[PDB]
């Protein structure tokens, strides 16, 4: 549970060559076309 | 459109909303003007 909501934390990496900042900006964007119900956020070493 | 009641949006707020705002930064205290749903059970004297 993240922020009192059921929740699942997924880590993962910037393949070689590509920054964290437009690595991020996928998740995002694949993050908008799951299922009605679904949001997201950014914890921990993502949130800095 | 006309779909919740006053209850139905008073348990919505206080579901999914209120706990939200009430750890958002700056925020003191949350006074909800409604009441969150519970299991009601309206007990009727003659049938018992």
């Amino acid at each position: 549970r993240y922020n009192g909501l059921p929740s699942m934390e997924i880590l993962g990496q910037a393949a070689p060559g590509k920054s964290t900042g437009e690595a991020m900006e996928l998740m995002e964007q694949l993050a908008s076309k799951l299922p009605t119900g679904v949001g997201y956020d950014w914890t921990g070493m993502s949130y800095q | 459109d006309g779909t919740m009641t006053q209850e139905d949006i008073s348990d919505y707020v206080a579901a999914n909303m209120k706990d939200a705002i009430s750890r958002t930064s700056g925020v003191g205290d949350v006074q909800l003007f409604g009441s969150q749903y519970a299991m009601r059970i309206w007990m009727n004297p003659n049938e018992l």
